[PDB]
RNA sequence: GGAGGUAUG
RNA sequence: CGCAUUAGCUAGUUGGUGAGGUAACGGCUCACCAAGGCGACGAUGCGUAGCCGACCUGAGAGGGUGAUCGGCCACACUGGGA
RNA sequence: GGUACCUAACCAGAAAGCCACGGCUAACUACGUGCCAGCAGCCGCGGUAAUACGUAGGUGGCAAGCGUUGUCCGGAAUUAUUGGGCGUAAAGGGCUCGCAGGCGGUUUCUUAAGUCUGAUGUGAAAGCCCCCGGCUCAACCGGGGAGGGUCAUUGGAAACUGGGGAACUUGAGUGCAGAAGAGGAGAGUGGAAUUCCACGUGUAGCGGUGAAAUGCGUAGAGAUGUGGAGGAACACCAGUGGCGAAGGCGACUCUCUGGUCUGUAACUGACGCUGAGGAGCGAAAGCGUGGGGAGCGAACAGGAUUAGAUACCCUGGUAGUCCACGCCGUAAACGAUGAGUGCUAAGUGUUAGGGGGUUUCCGCCCCUUAGUGCUGCAGCUAACGCAUUAAGCACUCCGCCUGGGGAGUACGGUCGCAAGACUGAAACUCAAAGGAAUUGACGGGGGCCCGCACAAGCGGUGGAGCAUGUGGUUUAAUUCGAAGCAACGCG
RNA sequence: CCGAAGGUGGGACAGAUGAUUGGGGUGAAGUCGUAACAAGGUAGCCGUAUCGGAAGGUGCGGCUGGAUCACCUCCU
């Protein structure tokens, strides 16, 4: 995916300042965690560390502009039911109704919203470490599939799918 | 487990208990007995009115009565605000609340209710110290 | 010992498509043969083959991907154990990833899909979710 | 080149 | 509803014959026969509680409550009797 | 009740408080205070610059209310049916046998208990939900419906579960033919070595330690040769080798005896799996009775070491270790990994078989079972790692876990001669305890390397007199600063 | 005849209280040692027995959740 078609909009998730122990004392650092997306189906995050926060939250972006996916969006919500699972994160992701909006945990929100989903229900049933939650939410996305792929690989048509 | 082994033992929740017990407690004079009725607060009689040195890092001395409930209960309880008038005899009304530094410490004394006086010069937050309003 | 066939034929097709196996063999019998039927007619498996011999008979399925080798079966569970049957009735007949799969019900009409079951109004036994 | 055995602060 | 750190309980007890009694079937009571009945699918014992429509909570499954109003039950200083 | 409601006149006049403002969490400054006074739901604030204490100003959230406490649900997937786990974080019973129970291979017929389905009946009113209407609105009130059950009567369907009958052979077992094995019990036998006893030769120490001593020895030790007594254990073989359910089993021979593996398809034809409670087995220590007793060795004595040394070290040494019977029933009883079954890349050793390929063979190569190791895909895991011997993918059954202490404790019960074992809490208390991995630091850990670091030398200091600085003390003041290296002829 | 209450008697069960006593928990700075964490300076831990002011020591058996250096197999 080539980021400079897309309009992506971006998000610091978190900023966690992290130590190293040298001789003498402690040299610390800020890994930024920004999730980045067009808002029209795809969605990206990526890691950055530096000494400074703006640099840190930076190359976090170069990252996520490099891991886009693509998100399947039935109308304003996702084709049905998953549970987004990474290490310990575990998101489950449910399709909802028209005018619900997003009800999602911070994070997962994040993912959710800057992949222009508009409606649809999620619930982190396992660790709330912000990384964790987003690549299980990521990865649980990435499993969603759409109807009319389903069909073809199936060889039957839309209409006998959903019948 | 397996569905088999739940049928035969059931689950078996936590048993979550009271963080202040005393309070949970009635007394029926007629046959001696601790009744189980939840109260919001307790009127006791002060034996001991003394102070305290708080676990570390704190350091202080913080005021406390040994209070005998009216279910016979004896309960160690922290006198909030800026000097009290509680001695031996003193009628007072507890409620819950634990000082989080002073070991044994699970009740807090109401300013302003039975005997304890409102706090002298409290001008902020002066409901929970039972002051009436200045003019 | 082997308590539920049908479980372990599920499981075979699991494990056979998760290393994308081209075909699996099946020990056979009646029930698992039209839960065979069902996934080629429904579109999940290529073939299947019903080789006699003099024990119970093998059913060899031939396994279906797409193109850049993508598995058209993503999950299979199974719903009714023999620890805990699972029937249902014919309204509360549930639909497998919001109507994208299909669910295997024993009814006294046949081993139907969810779909076919719904149409007819009758409920019975959810063998499998097939996904 | 890697695994297993045989005094106070 | 809880407890197995409660495992055996029961002797009109469980059936039968007959009689008595009841608005009425019935060990409901008696007399005489037999030894049966209940229990690990939890009897018995202990503890706890009026039950419900409903009320609070929860996405739901559930959890808690059983005040006001309605239904049923039980009680009327304590025990028994008519 | 002259209440509601209506009309008229006068008057902004009588009618705003509570909590909070460090983060979670919307809302910051000044002063006082100085680990005191106090605050606190949690992290935590406060020890002379407090946005956390108290006050004041301002701001924020609500508002005739506002806070605190108490109780219930949620968040809590934190008892997980929906919807969790048990290698190392809490959690697999020490292991087997097995009653009840749970679960169960394939075909066909039948039945209709479970299962699905048609109709009928019923689930009061109020309440919740939907739609209307009346109180000036709202609360509230009223009308009409909807909704609700492992519900009952009566028909139907037969795929699955259950019951009955008849078949099938893969599971399981039997027969037949082979194979290995420290599997067990009993009875014998053998060689080495330690100790002791007797004797010959022989003389001054032997033994022991970091160094010594206690101890043994001229009463002839230790060393050396021959023979004898007795007890315990079985070098080499010997191997992530074998066998066993586990504990465990290692000299040889014989007696009795269990199990596993391979081939065969002769036979039975689902006869199977798991298994609470129960029964049996279960290292070492320990216990009872009676034997035995070389070595070893709790306790204990003495010699050392040490500030002390109720220890490590040394010289002795009792129970015990051994045997028979009985009891005890616990281990880091460990693979910290329950049993059964099936499925899912390979490479490579090794143990016991079978079949074959060129053969007298040897052998090499190929295949096949069943064990036992290593590496390693997919997959799994928090990570470490597991990976056809799973910790992967599934299904059946059993056991067990729900924060750390209190505590494997108290009470009760069962068992035991006793020691104790099994079962097994709570009050109270903390906001952690913990797993894996990472960075450094450290080690009386290892490796490598360097330095007036040591070594190889030279001359000093510490002693004396005095100069100077410092500490202490004395002073009216003995001004202030510097305090291991890195303060002290220093500013 | 049946029959409440009451009386006598011995047991069962539950609670309260009790001289004295036993550990347990928690506490801003106490005393004695230094048992564990590195090879923690005698590797540690588990069961058991015995001994000792105290941590603990020792014996028998077991485990690696043991450091350092040598040797035999396995794997790369």
């Amino acid at each position: 995916i080539d980021p400079s078609k897309l309009e992506l909009e971006e998000r610091l998730v978190t900023v966690n300042r992290v130590a190293k122990v040298v001789k003498g004392g402690r040299r610390f650092r800020f890994a930024a965690l920004v999730v980045v997306g067009d808002k029209n189906g795809h969605v990206g995050f990526g890691t950055g560390k530096a000494q400074e926060v703006p640099e840190a939250i930076r190359k976090a972006v170069e990252d996520a502009k490099k891991n886009l996916i693509e998100v399947p969006m039935v109308g304003t919500t996702i084709p049905h039911e998953i549970i987004g699972r990474f290490g310990a994160g575990n998101i489950l992701l449910k399709p909802a109704s028209e005018g619900t909006g997003v009800i999602a945990g911070g994070p997962v929100r994040a993912v959710l919203e800057l992949a222009g989903v508009a409606d649809i229900l999620s619930k982190s049933l396992g660790s709330n470490t912000p990384i964790n939650m987003i690549r299980a939410t990521l990865q649980g996305l990435s499993e969603l599939k759409r109807a009319e792929d389903v069909a073809k690989l199936r060889g039957k048509s839309v209409e006998e799918l959903l019948g | 487990p397996t569905i088999n082994q739940l049928i035969r033992k059931g689950r078996v929740s936590k048993v979550e208990n009271s963080k202040s017990p005393a309070l949970n407690k009635g007394y029926n004079s007629f046959k001696k007995e601790h009744t189980n009725v939840s109260s919001p607060q307790k009127r006791g009689v002060c034996t001991r009115v003394g102070t305290m040195t708080p676990k570390k890092p704190n350091s202080a001395l913080r005021k406390y009565a040994r209070v005998r409930l009216t279910n016979g209960i004896e309960v160690t309880a922290y006198i909030p605000g800026i000097g009290h008038n509680l001695q031996e005899h003193s009628v007072v009304l507890i409620r819950g609340g634990r000082v989080k530094d002073l070991p044994g410490v699970r009740y807090h004394i109401v300013r302003g209710a039975l005997d304890t006086a409102g706090v002298e010069n409290r001008a902020q937050g002066r409901s929970k110290y039972g002051t009436k309003k200045p003019k | 010992v082997m308590t539920d066939p049908i479980a372990d034929m599920l499981t075979r097709i699991r494990n056979a498509n998760m290393v994308r196996h081209e075909k699996l063999e099946i020990p056979a019998s009646k029930l698992k043969r039209e839960i065979a039927e069902i996934l080629k007619r429904e579109g999940f498996i290529r073939d299947v083959e019903f080789v006699e011999d003099s024990k119970q008979g093998i059913i060899r399925v031939f396994l279906k991907y797409g193109q850049n080798n993508e598995r058209v079966i993503t999950g299979l569970k199974r719903i009714s154990k023999p620890g805990l049957r699972v029937y249902a009735k014919s309204n509360e007949v549930p639909r497998v990833l919001n109507g994208l799969g299909i669910a295997i019900i024993s009814t006294s009409q046949g081993v139907l899909t969810d779909k076919e079951a719904r149409a007819k109004q009758a409920g019975g036994e959810v063998l499998a979710y097939v996904w």
